[PDB]
């Protein structure tokens, strides 16, 4: 194994050396594409070599036929996909694909969306691939509603959902674009997320998203009968989960946040009790929880002082 | 749930002498040659950690200054190494190095400013280089470079702010571009950016602070986003961001200190990403810098914004006000 590393080094170094020499010479040709393909396969974070490929492809575009240039582009797509299979988390490789697709006369965006779906099957948290999917969605003018359906299938079929919930948080406002979601939409989202965290109470992503939904409302004194009833129902359901999972800190925090959403002063006693339980359960966050409790006690004093 | 379990014979003491020896001897090898594409940053990591340990004199100043001059291109940008292409990442690293050495005029400062200025886009974002990759990493590189040169006024600051704020997410964090998911690395870049441009009042410190402190796992280590393994460097991005927004006390400082110390290699010196792994200069800097932010006596105070000794930033009078 050791001897072969010295074998790879010298080949890597000699190829690298050869590419640089060719570049100063102004030899923007296929020999460079050959040499870089060897190096970029093992080492896709070597950015200057991606720059070299672009300079060669740009130069060849001028002194080749449409059919020859089309062939070069198809070869490039294949090279990129092979590089991505080996290292799907390289900035340079994903950027070169974007650079390439952005300059094509007739890019096949549907094929690119399918590439994204396949890579997201392999790693549902690959942010490079989610970012690329957004790029393709924009370029192909794919509507928020279609992307919303994609996220749904991804959330129910398995876990590793933080990236999918995040995408939803960005897509929902676009379906209802204001210069703070509508209540009907919010209620559906609450139902969807509540299913998520009662299915897997250890999935932190649903709890983080739920905290956002609890803020995306119109106020506690503006609580409709339906939203009031839904939040009270969540509250009792969380207490249920708390008996099943007494070490589950997410459910305890969410109970506190729900009581805040419902009636700060009426639930003051219970809120303080829950802070004591939560700190016992999640000791590393004790400093955070004390600052949150202090903030809530301060809000309560201001609410009490507003009394006529 | 995904976490490491620290074995009970992991290092529990700071081995500063071994770390200085490791960095002093680095690049005296397969990995060195394969990371030539980031050499300028490698040099920055080495010199900064040595200076935080009081050992900068053991490095070769004159050799590094000549290397930096040879990496500035005609456009004013700086490459990672001689013959490589210029990029904002290595322009920042070079300026940080020259700031450590009080040798800024070794390069053409006017041309650096022009290079940085040229990479800003109509929406206020910055590309990393002429090939156009857009990332909030580069917004930070741009303003940190200019701040250190006293030339922040050379860019469109309001538009730059507007772009960075458009990258703020539902959870209080930031991603690389508008719509991108929150990540500790990006949060460090964006909170650092907002510190430099005096816009920390626009961050939701309680919300982001919570997302950040939830990066701490039972092992004591920090991850960079939910459901990832902890790493001594995600540990650093998270701590620096928390310090910038005035919420460093929201993590368990003793448990984190023990995790960072457990990442040391007692035989070779250096820190690894996690206990028992192979060390490298990158994780050595971020392990030592993390320990300094946590208040370790043997290490110089470190800037959470610039990851450079505070005494260096005091000298050039570039000290962004933090939240607290
Ligand atoms: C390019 N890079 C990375 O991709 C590392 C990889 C890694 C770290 N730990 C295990 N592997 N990842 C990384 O730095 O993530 C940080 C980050 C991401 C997005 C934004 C800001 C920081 C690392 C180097 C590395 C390569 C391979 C293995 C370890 C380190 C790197 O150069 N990071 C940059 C991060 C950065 C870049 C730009 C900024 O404005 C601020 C920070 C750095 O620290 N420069 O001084
Ligand atoms: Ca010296
Ligand atoms: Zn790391």
């Amino acid at each position: 194994k050791r001897l072969e590393r010295e074998q790879k080094l010298k080949l890597y170094q000699s190829a690298t050396q050869a590419v640089f020499q060719k570049r100063q010479a102004g030899e923007l040709d296929e020999s460079v594409l050959e040499l870089t393909s060897q190096i970029l396969g093992a080492n896709p974070d070597f950015a200057t070599l991606w720059n070299c490929r672009r300079e060669v492809l740009q130069h060849l575009e001028t002194e080749k036929s449409p059919e020859e240039s089309a062939a070069l582009v198809k070869a490039e797509l294949g090279f990129l996909e092979s590089c991505l299979r080996v290292n799907p988390k390289s900035y340079g490789t994903w950027h070169h694909r974007c650079w390439l697709l952005s300059r094509l006369p007739e890019p096949n965006w549907a094929r690119e969306l399918e590439l994204c779906a396949r890579f997201l099957e392999a790693d549902e948290r690959n942010f490079h691939c989610w970012d690329y999917r957004r790029f393709v969605a924009a370029q192909a003018a794919v509507a928020p509603a279609e992307e919303l359906a994609f996220t749904d299938s991804l959330i129910t079929r398995n876990f590793s959902n933080y990236s999918s919930w995040h995408y939803r948080s960005c897509l929902l406002p676009q379906l209802h674009p204001q210069p703070r979601l509508p209540e009907n939409v919010l209620l559906k989202e609450l139902e969807l997320v509540q299913n998520a965290f009662f299915t897997d109470p250890n999935d932190q992503s649903a709890w983080f998203y739920h905290r956002w939904l609890l803020g995306a409302g119109s106020g506690r004194c503006e609580l409709s009968v339906e939203k009031s009833t839904v939040l009270q129902s969540e509250l009792e359901s969380c207490k249920e989960l708390q008996e099943l999972e007494p070490e589950n800190k997410w459910c305890l925090l969410t109970i506190i946040l729900l009581m805040r959403a419902l009636d700060p002063l009426l639930y003051e006693k219970e809120t303080l009790q829950y802070f004591s339980t939560l700190k016992a359960v999640d000791p590393m966050r004790a400093a955070y929880l004390d600052d949150l409790r202090s903030k809530f006690l301060l809000e309560n004093s201001v609410l009490k002082m507003e009394y006529a | 749930q995904k976490d490491v379990t620290i074995k009970s014979d992991a290092p529990d003491t700071l081995l500063l002498e071994k770390h200085a020896d490791y960095i002093a001897s680095y690049g005296s090898d397969y990995e060195y040659c394969m990371s030539e594409y980031l050499r300028m940053s490698g040099v920055y990591w080495g010199l900064t950690v040595m200076d935080l340990m009081g050992q900068l004199h053991r490095m070769n100043k004159e050799e590094i200054l000549v290397f930096i001059k040879s990496c500035q291109h005609e456009c004013g940008g700086v490459s990672a190494s001689i013959g490589h292409d210029p990029h904002l990442l290595y322009t920042l690293s070079a300026v940080q190095i020259l700031t450590l050495y009080d040798s800024i005029h070794v390069i053409n400062v006017d041309k650096v400013v022009a290079y940085v200025q040229s990479l800003q886009k109509e929406d206020g974002s910055f590309a990393g280089d002429i090939w156009g990759e857009i990332d909030t990493r580069f917004s930070f590189c741009a303003v940190a470079t200019l701040a250190l040169l006293g030339k922040l006024d050379a860019i469109n600051v309001e538009k730059a702010i507007e772009f960075v704020l458009s990258c703020m997410n539902f959870d209080g964090g930031f991603g690389c571009r508008p719509g991108s998911e929150s990540h500790a690395g990006q949060i460090y870049c964006c909170t650092g950016f907002l510190a430099i441009t005096s816009q920390l009042h626009q961050v939701n410190s309680d919300l982001l602070g919570w997302w950040l402190c939830e990066r701490q796992l039972p092992s004591g280590g920090l991850n960079g986003r939910p459901e990832k393994l902890p790493d001594v460097c995600y540990s650093w991005w998270v701590l620096a961001s928390l310090k910038i927004i005035g919420r460093l006390h929201w993590i368990d400082r003793e448990k984190l200190r023990s995790f960072i110390l457990a990442c040391q290699d007692e035989e070779t010196g250096g820190f690894a990403d996690r206990p028992g792994d192979m060390v490298d200069p990158f994780h050595t800097l971020f392990g030592i810098a993390g320990l300094s932010l946590l208040g370790e006596e043997q290490i110089k105070p470190v800037s959470p914004v610039f990851c450079m000794p505070e005494e260096v930033l005091q000298r050039v009078n570039v000290q962004p006000e933090l939240v607290s």
